[PDB]
């Protein structure tokens, strides 16, 4: 079919999942309600109950709308992995930014990390050649490297960024990374107005705790992610802040940075909604509703300039029912639009 | 005239070609041979002059070689050159006619088959390492591209030469996803040439039937490892490496070599080697050079002198020198 | 689908070939023999085509064409029409192949004298949208409605083909053929379809012309025409007429192109069922079909040496076939062209 676009408010696949998404989604439903957002929702069920084909029908819903926003879930494979293969989603992005409302150990942060999802691989297989001996295989495809190198440079010219860096370890793996390095080197000659940098992952991690301001755009194979990702997550504060997204050649799915369910903090009205809201912010940014996103974006970061609207996972004492209704106030609404 | 590059290879290689020289110089074939001497086979330490052999090969578009015999545990990697060369000329398809010849009386007769063998993939890609002390792990590689293409060449030859059925050889009952992938690419193509029946035989069970009743087959397509295996088994049936000719095409270039490796015994230029395999391949080379005159004469000249039987070499139940046999080819082609 | 790439193994391009019914086979063997003497690196995949079992087998016969992007065919006797349900054997192939453009090449022959001389014309027309409508329902008795269809999309695809033809070949004038003065919308749609692309090739002069005056203009001064284009309905007229101007059906090469696939056919669709194995049929069209078939494989060197030959053999009066007013037999012609065919570049 075609992406459905009935005239007026657009249609987006909506799925809460396990964890606080259901509590989260209704609050983002209330955020889209208050902001008069002309975006409907088609909620879809997920795994740990309706296993196998039941999720596929919901994917078939995501097969319709080229855009969805989700929480987190959970031999064989994972549902998130099975989803991004069933949609060929090969561009996992996260936006790590300093927040004027929570002082960290460092300030002035704006960072976009993009990795692949099948390219990094490293989960391909393994064989017990003999008792106690295992072969694991790094898999570097020239195509997907170029394709994820293109997504990095195109997005940088779209978001006005200045620098894009290649994170690698070609000094030790002369071929796998040495292919990925020159793979980015071919792309960088086609975007000469953007400065291109390479860096060993070691010296890169040392620079994050010392000078993260020298990092605008960071591209690497998907293996190095969990390191750089969960470091830049805690660098701006941790999980409940950074907003994630999984793109594809046609499809684009938004989510939180860390895939943690937080099943411990369940219905306690405690968990930080910041990231789940920011996921809708750059999800509206994908739908080109920048007006509606620029409102919700500055609204939460100015509402977070208060210390009583923090959540326990970052150090505060307030609940979700407060800061949510509090950002509802900081959304200036005149005559049915975000002004 | 037309100039074709000639790679003598090792062994009797040069001693073969010099007979094809005297044969050609006796049938006025208009072919000068820009000999690109000695593809290194440890006779001369030579390497990465393959592009120099390709360069004359990007010109003359066709060549005939001897055998680049391959060395053992030398040359550091001893990455097989032919293939290495093969990779260079992209010679994915290697085709070896097995035609019982009128005179030669083996344990099998009037047999006519054709072996189709891929040359890039398979184990021949030297992918080995040490997992731990005395635990060596070696790769088997099949590309569904280079397998679809050899299956593509497989049937288009069957239709072009009018053959009955191709039968794909495999061991996919072990490597269920390796030969299994290759086996699928064949059926995906075998369904495309519905005029041609198509079988799938487990590798060994073929080699067994090939000694009992190889007459049941027609065309055989397989990866490289099974190829180099079946190639030598088959040639022994028809007569041996002394008669069996071979061709290896490409996208545009086309090569003609001996079918099997070579006579294992080191006759080594004692003028006791048989030039037949070269000559047949050599005439099958003129039959590609559109000199269908010369090729169809040379073959008959060779095919006759065999059926005569008054002159045979060690491999064929007789004792007679190469030049003894070569002159009689030349004599029986002058009248 | 499961479609592979058509490939050319080490030299010889592998081309699909169909014998057909009547004159078809007895000519093809000469085309083979002509090639085989000319040392043409083209191998031929025979496929028995139709009138023997036109039910499901031919279909396994489609496949060979879908494989090698280039085929050459003779003709197939029309279906008895007992089925009377479409089923044009030739047509079906061009449907399941998306063969939209139909191209013929009427050129004058210095050895074939006609009423007019110095003629060179390339004709272009569609197949599934160039009118030629089927349907035709009976509203009530004594009343029949026919529904000629123009599609704006296929009209531009055939239009762009008319101009992509001119630039690559160095032509100078494309001339549209239509009846927009009567069907203002249907043929005016096609007309404005031409005008749109006509501005994308400004170097190529563009002109329209009514189908009526265009026919008149042929029998008087046909040399003015360089490239003509129309929907498939008016073609049968222009084709058979331009065919008879430079000679007869046995002198016009033809071709049905697709978006990728390319089939070569004779200018005149004559079964010749009455001249079966008479050693009579004019080969000069069928040969010319192989000429542009080589030109499409980008082997001009051989299509050019073949073309100069067939013009060469035709000029002696004795080689003409009966269908054009001669007294010779094909075997003499084919060999005389073979005589004319020297060993350019072999022995």
């Amino acid at each position: 079919p075609p992406s459905a676009k009935y005239g007026g408010r657009h249609t987006v696949t909506m799925i809460p999942g396990d964890g606080i998404g259901p509590e989260l989604m209704l609050h983002v439903k209330s955020v889209f309600r208050h902001a008069c957002v002309p975006v409907d929702f088609e909620e879809v069920h997920v795994s740990s109950n309706a296993d196998e084909e039941d999720i596929r029908n919901a994917i078939m819903a995501i097969r319709r709308n080229r855009v969805a926003l989700k929480g987190n879930i959970e031999s064989h494979k994972s549902r998130n992995n099975i989803l991004r293969t069933s949609l060929d989603l090969y561009a996992n992005v996260i936006h790590c930014k300093s927040l004027p409302g929570v002082v960290t150990r460092h300030k002035d942060i704006d960072i976009l990390i993009v990795r692949e999802n099948t390219e990094g691989e490293y989960s391909s297989l393994e064989h017990e050649s003999v008792a106690g001996v295992v072969e694991s295989l790094k898999i570097i495809t020239k195509a997907k490297s170029l394709r994820i190198a293109e997504y990095a440079f195109k997005l940088a010219q779209e978001s006005g960024r200045k620098k894009v860096t290649a994170v690698h370890k070609a000094n030790i793996m002369k071929l796998g990374d040495g292919l990925f390095l020159q793979c980015c080197r071919e792309v960088a000659a086609r975007y000469p107005q953007i400065t291109f940098e390479n860096m060993i992952v070691d010296n890169t991690t040392m620079q994050l705790v010392s000078r993260p301001q020298q990092f605008d755009v960071m591209v690497m194979p998907n293996l190095y992610g969990n390191i750089v990702n969960n470091v830049c997550a805690g660098l701006v504060g941790g999980p409940g802040l950074v907003a994630g997204a999984n793109y594809g050649h046609v499809y684009a799915v938004f989510e939180t940075a860390t895939r943690n369910t937080g099943k411990s903090i369940a219905n306690k009205n405690i968990a930080n909604p910041t990231a789940t809201l920011l996921a809708s912010c750059m999800m509206l940014d994908h739908l080109k509703l920048h007006s509606y996103a620029t409102s919700i974006r500055k609204a939460v970061l100015a509402s977070m300039d208060n210390e009583n609207m923090h959540t326990p996972d970052i150090g505060g004492q307030g609940t979700t029912s407060e800061a949510i209704q509090d950002v509802i106030r900081h959304i200036r609404v005149i005559n049915g639009r975000a002004v | 005239s037309f100039p074709v590059t000639m790679l003598p290879g090792d062994g009797v290689g040069p001693e073969l070609m010099h007979a094809v020289k005297e044969v050609f110089k006796a049938a006025a074939v208009p072919v000068e041979f820009q000999e690109h001497h000695l593809s290194e086979v440890q006779n001369m330490a030579s390497e990465e002059k393959l592009e120099q052999v390709l360069s004359s090969m990007k010109e003359n578009k066709v060549a005939i070689i001897g055998k680049i015999h391959t060395p053992m545990e030398y040359k550091g990697e001893l990455a097989s050159y032919d293939m290495r060369l093969r990779r260079k000329l992209d010679l994915f398809a290697n085709v070896v006619h097995v035609k019982s010849l009128p005179g030669y009386m083996t344990r099998h007769n009037n047999l006519d088959l054709v072996i189709i063998r891929e040359q890039t993939e398979g184990e021949y890609s030297s992918l080995e390492h040490e997992s731990a002390r005395g635990v060596i792990e070696c790769l088997k590689i099949v590309t569904r591209a280079k397998s679809q293409r050899i299956a593509k060449f497989a049937f288009d030859y069957a239709t072009k030469k009018g053959r009955g059925k191709v039968t794909a050889v495999h061991k996919a009952n072990i490597m269920k996803l390796g030969d299994g992938l290759f086996l699928q690419c064949c059926e995906e193509v075998a369904e495309l040439y519905p005029k041609i029946k198509f079988e799938t035989m487990i590798i060994d069970n073929c080699c067994m039937q090939l000694v009992q009743n190889p007459y049941q087959f027609d065309v055989l397509v397989m990866p490289n490892l099974y190829g180099n295996i079946i190639d030598n088994l088959a040639a022994g049936l028809v007569g041996g490496a002394g008669v069996v000719p071979g061709e290896s095409y490409s996208a545009e270039y086309a090569v003609f070599e001996t079918g099997a490796r070579h006579p294992f015994a080191q006759a080594v230029g004692r003028n006791i080697a048989n030039p037949t395999a070269m000559l047949l391949s050599a005439s099958n080379m003129l039959r590609h050079l559109n000199l269908e005159y010369h090729s169809s004469m040379i073959a008959d000249a060779v095919k006759k002198v065999i059926k005569v039987g008054k002159v045979r070499t060690s491999d064929m139940g007789g004792y007679a020198t190469c030049h003894d046999f070569t002159e009689e080819i030349c004599r029986r082609v002058k009248d």
